[PDB]
């Protein structure tokens, strides 16, 4: 019985920049079946990545764990996706559009994060 | 005949098989903005 904002797709910041594939699977495959996990690799994203569970009630249990969580001599930053977030570094008219395609195609929720 | 409450948590159920539903990679693709590499 769960909150609208929780989602399988899990936002992570203040991540190392030299954590390998395996550590990423070891740390959030805790919860449970991981889908997929996406890792910045520019300029603008590195130190951040989307974890993506299979199943949201292990994504629930990550996010509800993780948060705070010490890798190294950092603290994770984890938030449930939001589309809004996501896709905030397009110039205001690309955002739109953007949004307004993933709305009709695939009902996802477009407004800015609760 | 489910009372008010069971047809809430009837409805929850319902709300979450949407909410847990299989996502394609075409599905998934989309949800993601540029500079990022799949592990």
């Amino acid at each position: 019985r769960l909150p609208p904002e929780v989602n399988r797709i899990l936002y992570i910041r203040n991540l190392p920049y030299k954590i390998t594939a395996e550590e990423m699977y070891d740390i959030f495959g805790k919860y449970g079946p991981i889908r997929q996990i996406r890792v910045g690799n520019t300029p603008e994203t590195r130190g951040t990545a989307y974890v993506v569970y299979e199943d949201i009630f292990d994504a629930k249990n990550a996010c509800d764990h993780l948060s705070g969580f010490n890798v190294c001599n950092r603290y994770l930053v984890v938030l449930y996706y939001n589309a809004n977030r996501a896709f905030q570094k397009m110039d205001t008219k690309k955002k739109e559009e953007q949004l307004k395609l993933l709305k009709e195609k695939y009902g996802i929720n477009t407004d800015p994060p609760k | 005949s489910m009372t008010p409450e069971q047809l809430q948590a009837w409805r929850w159920e319902r709300e979450i098989d949407e909410r847990n539903r299989p996502l394609s990679d075409e599905e998934l693709d989309a949800m993601f903005p540029e500079g990022y590499k799949v592990l």
